């Protein structure tokens, strides 16, 4: 009885959102008419988190596909869980955003978002206890970034005492398949700041290395991609709809892990994942699942944390499992790598473990990672903004719809402060205090 | 026969299950990602056919 | 024919129905 | 291991030992004991 | 008539109730139904229905429904009254600020009328035993102010805290020392006395004595209801000697600020050496003592007994009691006061401790409950202080507890207070001329 | 320097109050105090007792 | 209890240590596909110090094989006990070194160490008490030599209290086969000394006497070589694994055998071989294993233990037997070759027994000598390294790379330095 709504922008977005369905749908045992078919209770004692009752024991998302383009509700509608949507939840323009950000911000966009809140308020009040925000979207087209942005400011400004949590596709300097990138994602960063409890960047070269690498697939396709996001996704809230030794939702994940209102970029994990031809040589255990899920190649961004310092870290592990082994594993990587966390925090890493595994398997981890290594990240972005617009390119299709040229200069500022702040928070002496205190009170 | 005796079984890596013993699996399903789209098992035969329709 | 209006729409059949 | 000097300037709450001269001389044989 | 009533708050206080009610209700032989197969023993701890139905004197507490409906759908859903498990509908997320001020704050009515109407039921009442941990957000916030209102509400009825203490290692959190500040500084003055209880030194005993490799939670709470009862064997069946709550309230508290005993107990041992060891009253009294068997993780090397609660069940003589107690006095490794030349108390009971099926103890004749009150729980403090301090020097995790209801002194008061507790403890420890 | 400024915006800075909300059944069911009617507001309205 | 993480470098290092995965899984009764089909209960005992276990009740080996060319990684995953190794366990590079120790040690070998020493870590870190590390290679080689000598180098620097075990081989004057041999072979002796344990020296031409002259084979196939290396490698730890009478590990033996920090050469030996032939007409007993086993005519070096002065011996039996026997004969050798041994040392043996014995043979023995004369080994790889340098034979090869000329004129200067060590430990007097 804590729901969860979910937001899907643009075709990034809403090709996650059909393969999270897909996969949840699956976890809870539900088929693409709507109905259960299952062999366990426990699988409709918390079903209200994400599915809405409907007559003659149907079950329907909690989910609104948002676009600017009609191409693609065509194809998520014929997809392959695509009847098990609500056709009201479909909410799409019909002039696309063409990879602008401009049109999504200020022409085509805002006259999307009166539509758009009207569905969002609908399926928001009728909840019993609200429980937080999902949006899954991507900082490198025109419909996810900027009125994907635009949804959060609003919804920021009406529901202020919630939770609201961002999957950003944030863009890649080597799988770069669009020129325009760098305005959208540069512009995108600031309404991310400050109008955001967590937000999680994927990468879409980080996925890639992933498959190729640890699964070694012959053709790592857009379906399997979105295969290991969705897998990110279900494993962050597997313990509000399934019980467990230690339990810990949103809110208790984002307590621990955000000391800092403007530090919310996480970097995410999964862990058993396992290539056709390695499988019957090893052997499933939590010491081998804390072991693999700590690796570079394992990250879902791409940010090597080598080159910085673990702020916080939580795992959320799956499966009928022993207590003390996870807690002596957590305590033994922080007492091994000792430079790679960061000394005002003892105790970094969070446990949460969850008795139900998925489906067909015996044990499974999530891994979420607040570095200082994000910053690395922004800097390439605010470096590739800034070559572009030293010498003006692009700028008459922004600056022709509606924006002046400081805009670009006041969110290059704010990504400069960002990254000054990263770095000021990871070359920060432990052992002191001063120029803030009450110059030893008392005597 | 005491409870919770899986946890410490010395042959619980002897009773185990690789989880992918072959590709015609009932349990490895979408959720559980033992198994993905991308792995072409019928590359070579859609290879050989494209030749021949070449 | 999901994709279009209601208004514009000639007689078509839409998807699952 | 390590305090601020902001919580190091803060005294006892009990007051156990009869008299001061006796409380020193005790504390005096500890440290030197310690 | 003596009773006492429980009072689970969070999750693990939930999870330690659920071992310890299937213990009491095998002791008592009442089955999950909640009816028996004269005797009246059971209503220290079981109400009496006229048709014969047996309802717990317990209160479960917690603000998330995950664990409250394992226990409303599993296999004691028929034992329990349904209206004395309370359940909240958002965590308190690991602040102490929710759990005192914003969230905690709405259901206390609630439990307080639930723990009224249960304390009306009592012809006499012996005191509360609260079950909590000082981690959690429920368990540091709800138990503050559930022992604030509690002592507003009854005037000096007495209060034991069964409290798992943080480990000075592992942790399952981050904000756990701004948790245990914030909860050390409320109970210091609202409560009457404070067992600590820590989870590495109880796996610790289990990965030596009981012969199993991985521990569980399920694992610690036998133990733990095994300690409680132990502490009630001398209220339900009689004894030699018989230690009531109040009793080893007067004597393990010698100052106003110092009630936090340390539990230990013995025989832990398999049945592979139970077939080997002899378990005599001098060795199971030994057992205790020894360093490596205390059930927090600190070395009483370091620090001065200030009080002993001995409490033995079964086959077990005065003389072989006392003849022990000698040898442990004069034994130089143990160390007391000078302020206290008796240091001791102790409590004989005839039943011998149950054994349920599928649990991890042997079946013995004799055994032995410690709860000691040393000085070597200042480097606990010490370290505690370190720890939050060594946070608190950059005000990292302040603006959850700050806009949420609280400000920002209490923080420095609450530092403040427990320093001049670390200089209490140094004072009581110093030794006379 | 981020440090101190978080610094002096956490300690110049106040708590916000609680809207107060008591919970009536054994299941969470929120309800606002205020107008409920378990609370004496209406009594110390300025024309109470005079018309 | 003590875990031994094993390394491969080089082709030969790759056929060294496939051979010797397919004796000691014989030993320890594992089939081809990875599971146990045995007979005892001692079998699986002592198994954690070579295999990992996985699911199913499957045992992989705990060893790295690393290649510069991909040509050698085929042939040994398609060989009759390839399927046993985890397939990460093969890094393989690309390009080869084409007999170059400095390809091998700066310029392609820079890359692949990244890559290998995750695998060491991941398969370091896993053990619960890490006995050490053991390696096979040659220094005839690219691959196996120069960047062989870095991974002794970084894994020396990451893991300082551990043990070091390397079955080194290094070349012949007369079964030469590489011009340039003498530039790898010199170049990483320096390497060698200042960061192994133990070194044991094998030679090909050692090898082919003994399998023409005792084994009497007509095709003395690298197959047969690397069965007699494999059946004196596993002698060296036959006493961690099986239970005896008096036991000796790694580090037991490398206590008793290294009296100086730069004397840890050492020539082996191995005792029970008898042609086909001759098999019934030798009789299996102590003494026959006692004066096989120090025959000169046995060595597994280039090396003549006559021409010097044998330092230390070792001597590891397996099979059941009497302690007297075995005593009294170790006894007699040292009395009776008085003038074979240093003086400066008394009881210059050490003796280990082991209970079970090597699949289908009753007794067998091993034998680890420190002797002086594997010091004219250097001498001749120092004198022919110096017959090419003072013509700079091959240089623009090593230089054009990115070495400098000083690095021969120091490794020279190194190595004979230790061979003068060497002649100093020769001549040394009883008193002084
Ligand atoms: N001994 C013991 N300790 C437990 C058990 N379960 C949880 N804990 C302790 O509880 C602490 C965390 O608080 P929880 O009890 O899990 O949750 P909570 O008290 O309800 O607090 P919130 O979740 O924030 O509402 C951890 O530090 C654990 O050590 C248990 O079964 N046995
Ligand atoms: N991970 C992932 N990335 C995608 C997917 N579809 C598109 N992208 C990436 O998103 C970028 C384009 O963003 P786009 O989807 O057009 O955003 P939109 O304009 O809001 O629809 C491209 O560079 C793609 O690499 C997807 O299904 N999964
Ligand atoms: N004893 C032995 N020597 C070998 C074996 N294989 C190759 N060699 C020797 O090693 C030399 C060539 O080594 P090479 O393949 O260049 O080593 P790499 O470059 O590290 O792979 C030849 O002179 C062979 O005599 C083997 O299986 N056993
Ligand atoms: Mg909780």
């Amino acid at each position: 009885m804590r729901e969860i709504v979910h937001l899907q922008a643009g075709q990034c977005g809403n090709q996650i959102g059909a393969k999270f369905w897909e996969v949840i749908s699956d976890e809870h045992g539900i088929d693409p008419t709507g109905t259960y078919h299952g062999d366990s209770d426990l699988q409709l004692e918390r079903i209200n988190v994400y599915y809405n009752e409907a007559t003659g024991g149907k079950y329907v998302p909690r989910a609104v596909l948002v676009d600017l383009e009609p191409g693609t509700m065509d194809s998520v509608r014929s997809g392959p869980f695509g009847q098990i949507f609500r056709p009201d939840n479909f909410v799409f323009g019909q002039s696309g955003a063409g990879n602008n950000w401009a049109k999504g911000h200020y022409t085509e966009g805002a006259e999307l978002v009166d539509s758009v809140l009207d569905v969002v308020r609908k399926e928001a009040e009728s909840c019993d206890c609200l429980q937080g925000f999902q949006l899954t979207h991507s900082l490198g087209g025109g419909t996810g970034s900027g009125m994907g942005t635009l949804l959060i400011s609003k919804i920021r400004e009406e529901y202020p005492d919630r939770i609201m949590n961002t999957f950003s596709v944030v863009p890649s300097p080597k799988v770069s398949d669009t020129v325009v990138e760098p305005y959208n994602a540069t512009l995108s960063v600031h309404q991310l700041v400050e109008n955001t409890d967590e937000t999680y960047c994927i990468d879409n070269e980080a996925l890639y290395d992933i498959c190729f690498r640890t699964l070694k697939l012959t053709t790592p396709t857009y379906g399997d991609l979105n295969h290991l996001v969705s897998a990110t996704m279900s494993g962050v809230t597997t313990c509000l709809r399934f019980p467990g030794q230690l339990n810990a939702d949103l809110r208790k994940l984002a307590v621990n892990m955000v000391p800092f209102p403007r530090l919310h970029f996480f970097m995410p994990g999964f862990a058993p994942l396992t290539s056709r031809g390695s499988q019957q040589y090893r052997a499933l255990t939590v010491p081998e699942l804390t072991q693999q899920m700590f690796d570079a190649k394992n990250m879902m961004a791409a940010c090597d944390p080598r080159h910085g310092r673990y702020l916080t870290v939580a795992a959320v592990f799956r499966g009928r499992m022993s207590m003390k082994e996870v807690d002596e594993q957590m305590l033994n990587v922080q007492n091994k790598n000792s430079s790679y966390f960061v000394e005002w925090i003892p105790n970094n890493v969070k446990t949460a473990v969850c008795d139900i595994p998925p489906r067909g398997l015996k044990m499974s981890a999530t891994f979420i990672g607040n570095s200082t290594a994000i910053q690395e990240l922004f800097k390439r972005i605010s470096e590739q903004f800034t070559a572009m617009f030293r010498r003006k390119a692009f700028l008459h299709w922004y600056t022709g719809e509606g924006m002046d040229e400081m805009e670009f200069t006041e969110a290059e500022s704010n990504m400069n402060d960002l990254v000054s702040e990263y770095q000021q928070y990871q070359d920060a002496t432990a052992e002191e205090e001063g120029e803030f205190e009450e110059e030893a009170e008392e005597e | 026969t005491r409870r919770e005796f899986d946890l410490s079984d010395p042959l619980a890596l002897k009773k185990d299950l690789p989880a992918r013993q072959s590709d015609n699996d009932v349990r490895n399903t979408i959720s559980g990602m033992q198994k993905f789209m991308g792995e072409d098992l019928n590359f070579h035969e859609r290879k050989k056919f494209q030749e021949e329709q070449n | 024919s999901f994709s279009t209006p209601v208004p514009l729409s000639l007689g078509k059949l839409l998807p699952y129905e | 291991l390590w305090h601020m000097p902001h919580f190091q300037k803060v005294g006892r709450h009990l007051d156990t030992f009869p008299t001061e001269a006796d409380r020193q001389r005790a504390l005096k044989a500890h440290r030197e004991e310690c | 008539m003596r009773e006492c009533i429980s009072i689970h708050v969070g999750q693990a206080g939930v999870q330690i109730g659920n071992a310890c009610w299937e213990l009491y209700c095998l002791e008592h032989g009442i089955q999950p139904d909640g009816q028996m197969p004269g005797d009246d023993s059971f209503n220290t701890f079981f109400s009496e229905t006229g048709a014969g139905k047996h309802v717990p004197r317990a209160v479960f507490v917690d603000l998330e429904p995950t664990v409250i409906d394992e226990v409303r759908t599993g296999t004691y859903r028929q034992l329990f009254h349904p209206e004395q498990l309370i359940t909240g509908k958002e965590d308190a997320a690991n602040n102490y600020a929710r759990g005192h001020y914003t969230i905690g704050k709405e259901i206390i009515d609630l439990v307080l009328d639930r723990i009224r109407k249960l304390a009306d039921q009592c012809t006499g009442l012996q005191g509360f035993l609260v079950f909590h941990s000082f981690g959690g957000g429920t368990g540091s916030g709800f138990t503050s102010l559930l022992m604030e209102r509690l002592s507003v509400d009854y005037g000096k009825k007495s209060k034991l805290e069964f409290s798992i203490y943080p480990a000075p290692q592992v942790s399952t959190a981050v904000v756990e020392p701004y948790n245990s500040i914030l909860t050390t500084h409320t109970t210091l003055e609202h409560s009457d006395c404070a067992f600590m209880v820590d989870n590495e030194a109880i796996y610790d005993i289990c990965r030596r004595n009981l012969d199993i490799e991985r521990p569980t939670y399920t694992n610690l709470n036998r133990l733990i209801g095994q300690i409680v009862s132990s502490i009630t064997a001398s209220l339900r069946f009689d004894g030699a000697l018989n230690v009531d709550l109040t009793e080893f309230q007067t004597n393990l508290v010698p100052y106003p600020r110092i009630h936090f005993p340390l539990a230990t107990y013995a025989p832990v041992i398999s049945a592979e050496k139970a077939y080997h060891e002899q378990l005599s009253v001098a060795e199971i009294t030994n057992a205790c003592f020894e360093p490596a068997n205390q059930m927090v993780k600190c070395d009483p090397r370091h620090g001065k007994y200030m009080a002993c609660c001995l409490l033995y069940r079964g086959d077990v003589v005065p003389k072989d009691v006392n003849a022990a107690i000698a040898t442990i006095k004069t034994k130089r490794t143990i160390q007391f006061v000078d302020w206290c030349p008796t240091g001791f108390k102790v409590g004989i009971n005839y039943q011998p401790p149950t054994v349920v099926p599928g649990g991890d103890l042997a079946k013995v004749q004799r055994a032995v409950c410690m709860l000691s009150n040393t000085t070597a729980i200042a480097e606990a403090w010490a370290r505690l202080d370190h720890k939050f301090d060594l946070m608190y020097a950059k005000r990292a995790f302040v603006h959850w507890y700050v806009g949420e209801g609280m400000e920002e002194g209490e923080f420095s008061e609450a530092r403040e207070d427990m320093a001049a507790l670390e200089k209490d403890y140094e004072e009581v420890g110093v030794d006379s001329v | 320097n981020f440090i101190n400024t978080n610094a002096a915006d956490i300690i110049m800075g106040v708590a916000k109050k609680p809207k107060p909300i008591y919970v009536d059944k054994r299941t969470g069911d929120k309800h606002d105090l205020e107008p409920s009617g378990l609370v004496p507001k209406y009594i110390n309205k300025k024309d109470y007792g005079v018309t």
